[PDB]
């Protein structure tokens, strides 16, 4: 039961590291380099 | 046309060059060569190469 | 199986035993913020 | 990249990774830039894939 939780946790915060399509998997960068109309949808990407 | 390469790597190129003095300690925003992010700078004992 | 009074934890040798055959990663009650910033090596999954 | 304005008549600027706006702001680890000279109607193939 422990390793079970532990384990869901662990990949739900290795899921952030994922681009999922997107140029980036961190928002900060991506919200730096992109101008906000383009960055809708790497952000949408991020989010969904 | 212009190639750049977005990696986590030491720039070499960093555009205008604007530099606040480091402090640590304190909760601050960090942009440490395009290194955007908020966060606590405390000196750590690594063993960066 | 009945608590010792030896014992600070006010606890039986068998849940002694028990308690200490688990590894709790992230056990909770522990307010794990003012060690996670107190890191020599790397900052843990918990911290994460 | 403030001087990149002036220095073309420019046709087309479209950027993939990074958009011109915000561009001075990032820092690049290495800048390549290829220079050639091709026709009209193959502006589109120059280009991703």
């Amino acid at each position: 039961v422990v390793n079970h939780n532990a384990q869901a946790l662990n990949t739900l915060v290795k899921q952030l590291s994922s681009k999922f399509g997107a140029i980036s998997s961190v928002l900060n960068d991506i919200l730096s380099r992109l101008d906000p109309p383009e960055a809708e949808v790497q952000i949408d990407r991020l989010i969904t | 046309v212009l190639s750049f390469e977005l990696l986590h790597a030491p720039a070499t190129v960093c555009g205008p060059k604007k530099s606040t003095n480091l402090v640590k300690n304190k909760c601050v925003n960090f942009n440490f060569n395009g290194l955007t992010g908020t966060g606590v700078l405390t000196k750590s004992n690594k063993k960066f190469l | 199986i009945l608590p010792d009074p030896s014992k600070p934890s006010k606890r039986s040798p068998i849940e002694d035993l028990l308690f200490n055959k688990v590894t709790l990663a992230d056990a909770g009650f522990i307010k794990q913020y003012g060690d996670c910033l107190g890191d020599i090596a790397a900052r843990d999954l918990i911290c994460a | 990249y403030s001087v990149l304005y002036n220095f073309a008549p420019f046709f087309a600027f479209k950027c993939y990774g990074v958009s011109p706006t915000k561009l001075n702001d990032l820092c690049f680890t290495n800048v390549y830039a290829d220079s050639f000279v091709i026709k009209g109607n193959e502006v589109s193939q120059i280009a991703p894939g």
